């Protein structure tokens, strides 16, 4: 119930959510693991994590670069998920979510995939590539694991969309900011949000394009329970290969300010 | 929901990110309403016709089959305007981008002739046109780069990953997601998702259709088989589709094996991959253990993809269609046997096709059997690639 | 001593070495018993049709008439197979050869269509080719050679003289006065000594006889005139022969014009030589003032040739046809514009023609004129020297 | 009458003409003009002689390089005339026939053409591309200026093309030895010979690949009037274009070698 007990907390203290992504195993497995420590005593409420894959297909080129140098540290799912049980085993409450493309998902076992989630304490999977249209053995297998299925509300949503997302989404729901693949370079709504409410769908969070803390306060003050952002911590990694220690301040910096943007 | 069945079997659906969704229904309908329209149906059939070129002529063999039972057609994409098949089916979807309000083109391209039919048509029909294509391929295809620019096109060298096809596609799906408002995505298989395998089956069958009356008017029969190669599975399907319900005629798709499939070098995920998801299907392709999409290789631009169209996935599994291989030398050799007995320089993605068919006849001399082979491309784009080979091994 | 009359007007003849004279009549024999044998104009027409691919299109510009009150149709000989016109006359003369019972073929060629051509009929009707290509030719049509190579034609680089197509011509002539037991020459265009410029002619005048054809079934009326480029002059003959006696229809011819006629460099000599007897017949030339012969340029090899066929200088005698020039920025234009509003890649040498077309348009636009312009090739082995070109002008 | 007149010289001594070819102005107009002098002195009995023309389509790579010689020595057909006079001033009774090709007699006239050759005093001309079939106002002109038309007769010669040399031409008949264009490296019959004396052709002089005392024995036994050599004449030019003199007497000794096998 980790999506629910963070968002009653935040709630009763009046303040929006803030999510950094980042790339599990970017640059090395040690690293990523201090990076992730970083964003959750920076302030992090909750994490979003990249699985690497060969060709993520909504990911603009800080995060393709992000997915590549992991590759070149040999990371591979399995690791991925040893690393998440460390991550749980020294974070019991913090709301996990995964970032999977379909196929690593899909590949020996729709159910074995989401039962190993639930083994290492993952709480939501966002399948990128599968729409709600094809998401029925998706959502299943998540539910049966005890695993919250995130689905996307885009920009130009109709109404049945804006209900199935409310009906078969779990722990919450993700607001997309425009169009477009995953990118800071590029930035990106009311209604929406109000919908989502009326349809009792889980808390939504915006992302894509999210990078600096006006954007997550907008947010927030649009009625989003939070926000997202991605490309913009990886860059921060991505700058700071040769200076590992500076990276580290650099991150903590940008993630408390980002939260301190949520408490608007 | 959708108008139209988005799978072929187990195969196809529309594995994109939601994002997309409105933009493939869009489409979908878009085609549906163009196919119940004569209006529309007459201006591609005229662009077909007098612009384009068809009917394409369906040529005999008159000296590669000497000495054997073998009786060979080749039908002769290789005459369309443009140099290939692609050309038929770009047309159609270039029409239907005019119809849904777009002024746009995105386009993929590994050998280039989908990129040079997109630019050509866009050229004619008053589109704006950008076409990704791997560097790898930008150097080993480049006649065709100087074409597509010359006709005013925009192309974009991709040099992530393979830098091949896959990765062209990639790019372009990445770029469609963001601009799908004003751009239409003229994906250039019969692959990738719904509703795209089948406008592209859809676009191409006047392939087999035209084979199918040119066979029975010089024969008075159909052939005991059509053969074909297979990329992504266009000109396959569009000489397949008429003949499919034809239960006597044999249908013969032809991966690349490359370097040889032993290897791993090679194109061949229909019978040596797996199912997985990926380019917005489900359908087989060459993956790794844990499910990373594997690189292809292929001496051809135009069959060096890790993946397949889901109709032809479909096919095989029933048994309808047959699959096979052949390697770069087998296809180089059929290559070389055209151009000096025929006076035909066949594309290198054609050879495929060719290289199997005169398997056929050489394992089994005596065999009667009439054959059609779908001659999907002319080879002016590969005689530098081959001409570099041929030195580099005495010759 | 001939069949049929070896001049038109002052213009033609048999200007050739004595060894010569057996070896022309016996090619003059050979072409009026087979100009009446039923089984060699059935064998002809099944090779145009279900090999080179004929008919070929009539395309009706969109754009690039826009504004004016010219309608502008296509000829599409880009679209025959080897990417000219000159094959149809090839497969046509290669029967001839079989006829008389020779088994090898002389060509020359200039900008590698009709060594192509030649290449690709020997290998389909078993004859051994060898093609003589001036070594300028051989470096800026490369794609050409190339193809003809891969064919298995031998390609022999002519260095003497300018190093283009008269010198090619040259040479095959000198060959075959030593091998014509054995040899056919092949010769490319409707000029040199009787009979080759009526032979050139009655085997390509399909283009003229479809087009008319074409024409009265989309307009309902024959062209106010037809265009077509002149090197030595087939294309050109083979599309206006079936409107000579239409006296209605315009006959324009467009030679080279080069760097501009007033610096000499051109191959103009219709409109700015002066008639003498060089390759066999007496036709206009570009000669100096004690009678050598000039050398031509043209950005097009397969125009850059200092003399003309002779039915062109009578039809110019008497009025029936016109005959302009065209630079070569003026061609380099309409090769642009095609591209970029038809999505055609033309001939640099067909530019020409277009060229003059756009100038009859643009020149009076308020001029209610249906054109028809002989696309007599397509492009593609002239990409590369116009990239170069355009490089070396910004762009 | 030149030809008539030696000829009859010729037959009462029992000898055969030899009848060297060079072009005129090869390597430059005064080394030619001691070429043709040397060759008149070392015995030739009558000569060929080229005028430079831009593409001489009946001539092999030899003869070619021999008209680029005196193109680059800027050599012109009015050039070759004053040469021509100069060379009937000093010897008044040597036939002296030109190789034309067609153009150059065509080109501002074939009667003024044939009137200029008078004038300088030459006896013969022969035009390599105007086969008989072409030849009228050729012949018909060259009449009418007192010049011998020449005309050839090929190897495989039909009765009726004997009739018609035998008829049209005067002074001798060319008796080709072989199909192709002019080359030493390249060698070459008693029945044209015999028919173009029973038909009272001009007596025949064989030509083309003859280039040894040998050949021209044979031609003159076979019952020819004599022979002509280009070619391997113009090689000792080329051979020796650096060494002027060594040149006039490797000329010398061939052209004598090549006469003396006219006895035969
Ligand atoms: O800040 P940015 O621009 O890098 O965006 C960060 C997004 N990272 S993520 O894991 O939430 C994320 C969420 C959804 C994605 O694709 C989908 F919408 F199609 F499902 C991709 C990445
Ligand atoms: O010794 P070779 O092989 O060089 O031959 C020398 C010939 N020189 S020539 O002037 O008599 C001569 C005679 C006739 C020619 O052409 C024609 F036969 F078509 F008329 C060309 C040259
Ligand atoms: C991928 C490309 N070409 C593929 C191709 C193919 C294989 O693609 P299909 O399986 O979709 O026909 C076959 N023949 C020719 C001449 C081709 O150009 C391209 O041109 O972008
Ligand atoms: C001389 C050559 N080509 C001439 C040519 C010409 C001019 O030749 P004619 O005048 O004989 O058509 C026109 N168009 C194209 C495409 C051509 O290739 C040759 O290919 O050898
Ligand atoms: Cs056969
Ligand atoms: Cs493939
Ligand atoms: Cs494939
Ligand atoms: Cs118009
Ligand atoms: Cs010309
Ligand atoms: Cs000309």
């Amino acid at each position: 119930e980790r999506y629910e007990n963070l968002f009653a907390q935040l709630n009763d203290r009046r303040e929006g959510a803030f999510v950094p992504f980042v790339t599990l195993g970017d640059p090395g497995i040690e690293q990523s693991l201090k990076i992730i420590d970083t964003l959750i005593d920076a302030g992090a409420d909750a994490l979003e994590l990249g699985v690497p894959f060969s060709d993520p297909l909504a990911d603009g080129p800080t995060i393709q670069n992000a997915n590549l140098r992991a590759f070149a540290a040999g990371v591979t799912p399995a690791q991925c998920f040893e690393m998440l049980a460390l991550i749980r085993e020294k974070h019991p409450t913090i709301p996990i979510g995964l970032l999977m493309y379909a196929n690593l998902v899909f590949n020996n076992g729709i159910d074995a995939f989401y039962a190993r989630c639930e083994q290492v304490g993952v709480d939501s999977v966002l399948v990128a590539d599968v729409p709600v249209e094809e998401s029925a053995p998706f959502r299943q297998a998540a539910l049966r694991h005890n695993i919250a299925p995130i689905f996307i509300c885009p920009p130009n949503a109709d109404d049945d969309l804006l209900r199935q997302v409310a009906s078969y989404g779990r722990g919450y729901t993700y607001l997309l900011s425009r169009s477009g693949v995953t990118g800071a370079e590029n930035r990106g709504l009311h209604h929406l949000i109000e919908k989502l409410k009326e349809y009792h769908a889980a808390p939504a969070l915006q992302g894509f394009g999210i990078s600096s803390p006006e954007q997550v306060s907008a947010a927030v003050r649009a009625g989003a329970a939070g926000a997202i952002s991605g490309s913009a911590i990886v860059k921060i990694i991505e700058k700071n290969l040769a200076s590992p220690k500076q990276m580290l301040a650099e991150l903590r910096s940008f993630v408390s300010a980002m939260k301190a943007a949520s408490r608007a | 929901t959708t108008l139209l069945n988005p799978y072929f079997g187990e195969f196809g659906g529309m594995y994109v990110p939601q994002i997309l969704m409105p933009a493939l229904n869009q489409l979908e309908e878009a085609f549906v309403s163009a196919q119940k329209d004569p209006e529309f149906q007459a201006q591609f059939a005229d662009l077909l016709k007098n612009y384009a070129g068809r009917p394409t002529a369906l040529t005999k063999c008159q000296n590669i089959t000497a000495g054997t039972r073998t009786t060979l057609y080749l039908k002769r994409e290789d005459l369309l305007h443009g140099g290939a098949h692609k050309t038929n089916q770009v047309l159609g979807q270039a029409l239907l981008a005019k119809r849904m309000g777009k002024s746009e083109i995105i386009a993929e391209t590994g050998a280039g002739q989908h990129g040079v039919a997109s630019a050509l048509a866009s050229a004619l029909l008053g589109l704006k046109c950008r076409i990704y294509m791997g560097a790898k391929d930008v150097e080993r295809q480049s006649p065709n780069v100087f074409r597509m620019r010359l006709m005013g096109a925009e192309v974009i060298p991709v040099h992530s990953g393979s830098a091949t096809l896959k990765d062209a596609c990639n790019e372009a799906l990445r770029d469609w997601s963001g601009s799908y408002e004003t751009a239409h995505y003229m994906l250039g298989t019969a692959a990738g998702p719904h509703p795209y395998p089948t406008i592209v089956r859809e676009f191409q069958r006047m392939i087999g259709e035209e084979t199918k009356a040119q066979i029975l008017d010089k024969e008075g029969r159909l052939p005991d088989a059509v053969i074909a190669c297979v990329g992504g599975g266009s000109n396959a399907i569009g000489m397949f589709a008429d003949f499919i319900n034809d239960t006597s005629v044999g249908l013969i798709g032809v991966e690349p094996g490359g370097h040889g499939i032993e290897t791993g070098e090679h194109g061949a995920p229909l019978k040596h991959g797996r199912v997985g998801i990926y380019f917005g299907m489900k359908a087989p392709m060459m993956q790794t253990a844990d499910g990373q999409i594997e690189e292809s290789y292929s001496i051809s631009a135009g069959l060096d993809f890790p993946s397949v169209g889901p109709q032809h996935a479909y096919l095989n599994s029933i048994g309808r269609a047959d699959y096979v291989s052949i390697t770069d030398d087998e296809a180089l050799e059929a290559f070389k046997t055209l151009c000096r007995h025929e006076g035909i320089i066949p594309a290198l993605e054609s050879s495929h096709a060719l290289a199997h068919a005169l398997k056929m006849m050489r394992e089994q001399p005596e065999k009667e059997q009439l054959l059609v082979v779908n001659l999907s491309g002319r080879g002016d784009k590969d005689i530098f690639t081959v001409h570099d080979i041929l030195k580099a091994r005495g010759e």
